[PDB]
RNA sequence: GUGGGAGAGGGUGGUGGAAUUCCCGGAGUAGCGGUGAAAUGCGCAGAUACCGGGAGGAACGCCGAUGGCGAAGGCAGCCACCUGGUCCACCCGUGACGCUGAGGCGCGAAAGCGUGGGGAGCAAACCGGAUUAGAUACCCGGGUAGUCCACGCCCUAAACGAUGCGCGCUAGGUCUCUGGGUCUCCUGGGGGCCGAAGCUAACGCGUUAAGCGCGCCGCCUGGGGAGUACGGCCGCAAGGC
C-alpha cells in the first residue's frame, strides 16, 4: 500500500490511457476511454480522458495513494483535460513533466505521417 | 433572419390572472383562430384544477411550466462524416415555448373525452412530475446528458 | 410512374418503351427515380429531348439535342448520369 | 533577454566549459536559435559544432524533460 | 608564387544519443488499435498503458536559414585521416601559354539487375477490412521484393533556372553568406528580392539578362502516326542511344 505514487498519461489522437504507479513506476491501477463506456472515436474526446483520469485517480485512492507526480506522453485532445482531472481529483498532483517520446530522425514513418 | 436579430413579440396579458404566461399557453391552445374557444378550455380546466385537487390554479399552471422547462437539449452539427446529437442549454425563451407545446401536445393526447379535461389533468400531474410532457422534458435531458462529450462541438 | 410526352409529334407504344428502356440505365445506382418525365420534340435542327426527374438527395434536369432522335435520347441520358453520379458523390469530400 | 550578453567575453570552440554551454541549450536540452543566443551566423556553427562534441563526452545532454 | 578564409564538396576507418520493433524480468487488468464513422486485426493462452535489462537495423531532432558546398547528379549526428574545387589579400614569377569543342573518356537521382551480406522501420506485388451502385483504388489491419552495405552493371528523368560555355559593355535600391580595408561605410566572390535603360507575343527578363555585342558548340522547321518500325551499336535482362 502506497501513498505517494505516479501517474502516466499516454494521450493519442485516438484514446487516452492513464496508469497510476508505485514510484518505482510499478503500475497499481489503470484506465482509459474505453475502460469507461466508450469505444469509437469517442474515446478520443476530453471528457472521456476526464472520466478515465477520474476512474484511475479513484481507485488508486483505495490503495491509500495521496501524492503523485504526473507523467504526460503525447499529443492528445484529453491531454489537457486529463491533468484537470487529477488535480481535481483529490490527488496531491506533487509535480508534472512531459516526457513524449521523439526522434532524432528515427525510423521511416508510415505514409499517413509523411 | 440573415439580417438582423429577429423581435420577440410581447404578449398581451390575459384578463383574469393578468399574467403573459397565460395568454400564450391559451395561444397554444388556440387552432384555427377561434380564441374564445381557446380561453373557456384553460379557464374550465381551471374550474376543474381547482374543484379536483382545491388549490390555486394559477399556481398549479405555473408550477407544472417549469417542471416542463428543459435545460439542456441536443442539436446536431454535421461533422466530418456523421451527424453527431450535441449537448447545449436552452434559451429561457426556446424553454416556455418548448413548456408550452409539449404540455398541450401530450394534453391532447390523454383519454379524456372532453378537452379542458385533458388540459386540467396534464397540468395537475406536471405539477406533481408525472405526464407525457414531463416525461418528453426528462427523454430530452438524457438525450443531452449521455452526449456531454459532444459539448465541444457547441457553438 | 413513367411519363413521356411526345410534343407536336406522333409518337409510338414502341418508342415509348425504348424510351423508358433507355431510362433504365439510371437504375444502375439504386436509388428511387421519383415520377421522372421526359418530353420528345421535333426542331428544325433536329430533335430535343428533355428531361426532369426529383429523387432522394435532388432532382435531375437536362436537355438532349441531335439529327437523329435516338441519339437524342441517348445524349439525354448521357447528361442525366452524370448529374446522378454527382448527386450520389458529392459531399463524399469530408476528408 | 540575449545570451551572448548575459555572459561574457569566452570561447566558444571550447568544448569543455559546460557553465558557459549550458547556457546555450533550452531548458528542454535543445541547441537555442540565433534568436535567442544572439550568435552571428559564423558563430552559431562553431557553437553548435562544440556544443556537440560536448554533448557526447557526457557534458551537455541531448534531451532533458519538460517540467511544468 | 607567398600568405590567409568559409563550406552538408568527395573517399576510408571509427563512434554517440533519441526513437521504433523484438526478446527476457517485474507490476497490473479489460480492453488496445484504428477511422470521417467503422471493421478486419491484437487481447484473460494476460494485450494496451508503466519500470528495469538485452538484441538489432536504419535515419540523424535542436542548431537549420530565403543558409552553405559541388559541373551536374547530389551532399546534413560527432571524431580522425586521405583528397577536389573555390574566394580574398600581396602585385612577387611566366609572357597570349587563350576560348570553345564534332567524336572520345569519365561522372550521372530513383527504380531495376548480378554475386554475396544485412533486414528494425517502411513498403510495390499479394491477403484481408472498409468506402462505394461497383471500388482490381483513395482510407484501415497485415505483407514480400526493395529500401541498407561491398563489388560489378544499368545510363534514365519535370536530369528544370524547362534559360549551353567564355569574354566585354549598359542606373540604382534593398538583405544575405563569405573574405580584405584607413569599419557610417569602402570593396572582392556568392545567394535572393525590386527595379534605369533596353528586350518581350504577352507573361515577364533586367550587371546571377531573356539587354547591347563577338566567338565556338548543341538543337528546332505543323499536329498525330512516334521516340514507334527497320537497320546498327550497347545491355545479363529490363531496356538505352
Ligand atoms: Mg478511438
Ligand atoms: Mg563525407
Ligand atoms: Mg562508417
Ligand atoms: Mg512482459
Ligand atoms: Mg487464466
Ligand atoms: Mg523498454
Ligand atoms: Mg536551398
Ligand atoms: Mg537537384
Ligand atoms: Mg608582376
Ligand atoms: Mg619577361
Ligand atoms: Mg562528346
Ligand atoms: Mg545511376
Ligand atoms: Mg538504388
Ligand atoms: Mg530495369
Ligand atoms: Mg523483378
Ligand atoms: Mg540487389
Ligand atoms: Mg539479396
Ligand atoms: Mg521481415
Ligand atoms: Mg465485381
Ligand atoms: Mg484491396
Ligand atoms: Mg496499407
Ligand atoms: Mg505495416
Ligand atoms: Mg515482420
Ligand atoms: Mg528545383
Ligand atoms: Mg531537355
Ligand atoms: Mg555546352
Ligand atoms: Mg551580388
Ligand atoms: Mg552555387
Ligand atoms: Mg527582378
Ligand atoms: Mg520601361
Ligand atoms: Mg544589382
Ligand atoms: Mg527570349
Ligand atoms: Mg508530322
Ligand atoms: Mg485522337
Ligand atoms: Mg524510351
Ligand atoms: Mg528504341
Ligand atoms: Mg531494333
Ligand atoms: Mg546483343
Ligand atoms: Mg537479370
Ligand atoms: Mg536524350
Amino acid at each position: 500500500q502506497v501513498a505517494s505514487g505516479r501517474a502516466y498519461i499516454h494521450a493519442s489522437y485516438n484514446n487516452t490511457i492513464v496508469t497510476i504507479t508505485d514510484p518505482d513506476g510499478n503500475p497499481i491501477t489503470w484506465s482509459s476511454g474505453g475502460v469507461i463506456g466508450y469505444k469509437g472515436s469517442r474515446k478520443g474526446t476530453p471528457y472521456a480522458a476526464q472520466l478515465a483520469a477520474l476512474d484511475a485517480a479513484k481507485k488508486a485512492m483505495a490503495y491509500g495513494m495521496q501524492s503523485v507526480d504526473v507523467i504526460v506522453r503525447g499529443t492528445g485532445a484529453g491531454r489537457e483535460q486529463a491533468i484537470r482531472a487529477l488535480q481535481a481529483s483529490g490527488l496531491q498532483v506533487k509535480s508534472i513533466v512531459d516526457d513524449t517520446p521523439v526522434p532524432h530522425n528515427g525510423c521511416r514513418p508510415k505514409k499517413k505521417f509523411r | 433572419a440573415r439580417r438582423r436579430r429577429a423581435e420577440v413579440r410581447q404578449l398581451q396579458p390575459d384578463l383574469v390572472y393578468g399574467d403573459v404566461l397565460v395568454t400564450a399557453f391559451i395561444n397554444k391552445i388556440m387552432r384555427d383562430g377561434k380564441k374564445n374557444l381557446a380561453a373557456r378550455i384553460f379557464y374550465d380546466a381551471c374550474k376543474i384544477i381547482q374543484e379536483k385537487t382545491g388549490q390555486e390554479p394559477l399556481k398549479v399552471f405555473k408550477q407544472a411550466v417549469e417542471n416542463v422547462k428543459p435545460r439542456m437539449e441536443v442539436r446536431s452539427r454535421r461533422v466530418g462524416g456523421a451527424n453527431y446529437q450535441v449537448p447545449m442549454e436552452v434559451s429561457p425563451r426556446r424553454q416556455q415555448s418548448l413548456a408550452l407545446r409539449w404540455l398541450v401536445q401530450a394534453a391532447n393526447q390523454r383519454p379524456e373525452r372532453r378537452a379542458a379535461v385533458r388540459i386540467a389533468h396534464e397540468l395537475m400531474d406536471a405539477a406533481e412530475g408525472k405526464g407525457g410532457a414531463v416525461k418528453k422534458k426528462e427523454d430530452v435531458e438524457r438525450m443531452a446528458e449521455a452526449n456531454r462529450a459532444y459539448a465541444h462541438y457547441r457553438w | 410512374t413513367m411519363n413521356i410526352t411526345s410534343k407536336q409529334m406522333e409518337i409510338t407504344p414502341a418508342i415509348r418503351q425504348h424510351v423508358a428502356d433507355r431510362l433504365a440505365k439510371l437504375e444502375k445506382w439504386q436509388t428511387h427515380l421519383i415520377n421522372p418525365h421526359i418530353i420528345l420534340s421535333k426542331e428544325p435542327q433536329g430533335f430535343v429531348a428533355d428531361a426532369t426527374i426529383n429523387t432522394p438527395n435532388g432532382v435531375l434536369v437536362a436537355s438532349g439535342k441531335h439529327e437523329d432522335m435516338y441519339t437524342a435520347i441517348n445524349e439525354l441520358i448521357n447528361k442525366l448520369e452524370r448529374q446522378l453520379n454527382k448527386l450520389q458523390h458529392k459531399g463524399e469530400a469530408r476528408r | 533577454a540575449k545570451v551572448k550578453a548575459t555572459l561574457g567575453e569566452f570561447d566558444l570552440r571550447d568544448y569543455r566549459n559546460v557553465e558557459v554551454l549550458k547556457r546555450f541549450l533550452s531548458e528542454t536540452g535543445k541547441i537555442l536559435p540565433r534568436r535567442r543566443t544572439g550568435l552571428s551566423a559564423k558563430e552559431q556553427r562553431i557553437l553548435a559544432k562544440t556544443i556537440k562534441r560536448a554533448r557526447i563526452l557526457g557534458l551537455l545532454p541531448f534531451t532533458e524533460k519538460l517540467v511544468r
